[PDB]
């Protein structure tokens, strides 16, 4: 018989991290074996599709790359805009909505993601097709609709509401009384400004914050300087230069030097290229995941547990990075605790009463009904329970009274 | 071409490298066929292929009021 | 011929004080040590709590209550008849291993 | 080219269990933690635990 | 007209089972592929990396 329930809580502000892209990179597979020569060339031709496969592969890899980032951030069918008027109950936004001054409309905390995460061989890179900027403007879409209209926006046409009374809903929707948001309004804007400032600090001064996005660079960065090296290997020739080869041999003992080093970095390009689809693979992975969760996250709220930080997730809000997107999720979290005498019901005229909602509380001389999630007596009454059964089948039932509040109407 | 300025090679600039043969247009409109770095390209006006910065959507201010 | 076989950084020793923890607050707490630290509530109330999850009114636990602890303990007694019987039951842990 | 073969397998069955990884992570999170309102994740029936 | 509504339940534990690992096998590759030879390791180098 004893009940721990939260009397006060906390909002706190999760940053969680995820890669949507990859370095499109791209390979000219025939350059890269055979670089500026005709003899090399057309004996690596006697390989058939061997290089035109490759060059196919990583074109996939490439273009979805460009889905990747098109599924995650353009789920938005306008681009909405906060007001110039930021009368959002208290709530201060101005850190993650777009700042006007910069040359990009990004949000402060945007520039601080983006300062934190960091040839002649037939190698290039391509761009993506969603530039910073292009990326920018979806996340203030979504952010702008986000604090306008809750998640009308996601299901239909954005519908304006008061910020207030949309963590109103935020509130009723993790099992919170709606009178408790209001009534502790001030506090609640309160933390979250506070949380957010939080949120920067550790931006600003963890590098490591952004290591899922630092460790995408790095791997493909190392993918490439590794095949480039390779390009130094003689692979059992007498020189890994094809020059040297051509100017020093006639064709009939220049072609077996040369074959060589042809199988060599074909094979060279094969593992490249198997490292970046199975790597491409992690990414589209984590390009869904980041997808659903804006779905899942921003656009609505969601039930699934810590799926949206750890708590009781109210609303996010994300914030572009380098070749991903980071989440900022506002959750409620339960922070102080007293420990109540409870029952699982209470006996009054012999009629067994369960609350309708809530739990049954006792501060060790009165018996009060009260939400699960936030400590907040109530005197137990006939609209706040409800009668089922009697009062020799429930284990642990208590004594107690109901009050009707239909008595002293008629009793006056 | 990719990668190449056009003093290396009708003509439109893009970050993505040097477009020839099709007529840069100052509107926007939906990606069609995607070029990179923004710039998407179609096939309308007599006709010809344009090139454009892509539209990504109907810009909107969401009538909000406390 | 230079293979190897590394250790796990937990040993199944830690895996079962995990999910030791996991359970022991799982059955203390409910839900309640996800969001958290772990609320303690009595068991009878923790389910009676999940019966209204499922939209069963919670005096069906209550009215039952013997009934269902017996239909837990029942069930839980088939799964060793299960696990102790039939090998083939872990069939995806054995091929990963295999 | 025989170590290649192992490897790359290695890796494939290594996303194999990653992806089993993160769905035993996200049963553990949702499941165990909590109470699933998603049909038939928790086994048939309608989940208590 | 007719709606069908059940007058008991059935509480069921179902075991569902998942890989959540594989063994941690490492290879020293310039073992496997030449083993205790200078002559063989020499040659190896020349594949680079
Ligand atoms: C709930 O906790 C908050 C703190 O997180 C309490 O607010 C603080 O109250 C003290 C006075 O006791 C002030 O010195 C602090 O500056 C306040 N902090 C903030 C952020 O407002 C709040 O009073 C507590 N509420 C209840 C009902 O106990
Ligand atoms: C939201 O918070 C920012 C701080 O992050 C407030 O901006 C500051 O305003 C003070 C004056 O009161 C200046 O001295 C600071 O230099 C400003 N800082 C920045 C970064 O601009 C902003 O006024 C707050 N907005 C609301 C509506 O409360
Ligand atoms: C709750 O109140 C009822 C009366 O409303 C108590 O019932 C009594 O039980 C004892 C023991 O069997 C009998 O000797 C009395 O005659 C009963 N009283 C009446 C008026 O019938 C019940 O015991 C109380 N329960 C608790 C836990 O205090
Ligand atoms: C890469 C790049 O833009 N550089 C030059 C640009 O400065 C110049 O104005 C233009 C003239 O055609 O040729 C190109
Ligand atoms: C309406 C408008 O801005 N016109 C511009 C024009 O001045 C510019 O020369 C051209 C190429 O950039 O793009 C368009
Ligand atoms: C009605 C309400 O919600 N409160 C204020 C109102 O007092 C104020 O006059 C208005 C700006 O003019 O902004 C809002
Ligand atoms: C509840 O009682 C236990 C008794 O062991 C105590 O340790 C705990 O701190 C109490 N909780 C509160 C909120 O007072």
């Amino acid at each position: 018989n004893s009940i721990a329930i939260p009397t006060n809580f906390t909002i706190s502000v999760t940053t969680e991290i995820l890669p949507v892209s990859m370095t499109k990179t791209s390979v000219d597979c025939t350059m890269y074996i055979c670089g500026d020569s005709t003899e090399c060339s057309n004996l690596l031709l006697q390989y058939g599709s061997f290089c035109t496969q490759l060059n196919r592969a990583l074109t996939g890899i490439a273009v979805e790359q460009d889905k990747n980032t098109q599924e995650v951030f353009a789920q938005v069918k306008q681009i909405y805009k906060t007001p110039p008027i930021k009368d959002f109950g208290g709530f201060n936004f101005s850190q993650i909505l777009p700042d006007p001054s910069k040359p990009s409309k990004r949000s402060f905390i945007e520039d601080l993601l983006f300062n934190k995460v960091t040839k002649f061989n037939g190698l290039t890179v391509l761009p993506p097709l969603l530039t910073d900027e292009m990326i920018a403007q979806y996340t203030s879409a979504l952010l702008a609709g986000t604090i306008t209209s809750g998640w009308t926006f996601g299901a239909g046409a954005a519908l304006q509401i008061p910020f207030a009374m949309q963590m109103a809903y935020r509130f009723n929707g993790i099992g919170v009384t709606q009178n408790v948001l209001y009534e502790n309004q001030k506090l609640i804007a309160n933390q979250f400004n506070s949380a957010i400032g939080k949120i920067q600090d550790s931006l600003s001064s963890t590098a490591s914050a952004l290591g899922k996005l630092q460790d995408v660079v790095n791997q493909n960065a190392q993918a490439l300087n590794t095949l480039v090296k390779q390009l130094s290997s003689n692979f059992g020739a007498i020189s890994s230069v094809l020059n040297d080869i051509l100017s020093r041999l006639d064709p009939p003992e220049a072609e077996v030097q040369i074959d060589r080093l042809i199988t060599g970095r074909l094979q060279s390009l094969q593992t490249y290229v198997t490292q970046q689809l199975i790597r491409a693979a992690e990414i589209r992975a984590s390009a869904n995941l980041a997808a659903t969760k804006m779905s899942e996250c921003v656009l609505g709220q969601s039930k699934r547990v810590d799926f949206c930080g750890k708590g009781y997730h109210l609303m996010s809000f994300p914030q572009s990075a380098p070749h991903g997107v980071v989440f900022l999720h506002v959750t409620y979290v339960p922070a102080q605790e007293k420990n109540f005498t409870t029952a699982p019901a209470i006996c009054h005229d012999g009629k067994a009463h369960f609350p309708r909602e809530g739990v049954f509380v006792s501060n060790g001389t009165h018996w009060f009904v009260t939400q699960r999630n936030f400590y907040e007596p109530q005197i137990i009454t006939t609209d706040n329970t409800f009668v089922s059964g009697n009062c020799d089948v429930v284990i642990g039932i208590v004594n107690n009274t109901v009050y009707d509040p239909l008595q002293p109407e008629l009793d006056s | 071409y990719q990668d190449v300025n056009c003093t290396e090679v009708n003509v439109f600039q893009t970050r993505a490298g040097c477009l020839i043969g099709a007529e840069h247009v100052n509107n926007s409109y939906e990606c069609d066929i995607p070029i990179g770095a923004g710039i998407c390209a179609s096939y309308q006006t007599s006709q010809s292929i344009i090139a454009y910065t892509m539209s990504l959507g109907a810009e909107n201010s969401v009538a909000y009021s406390n």
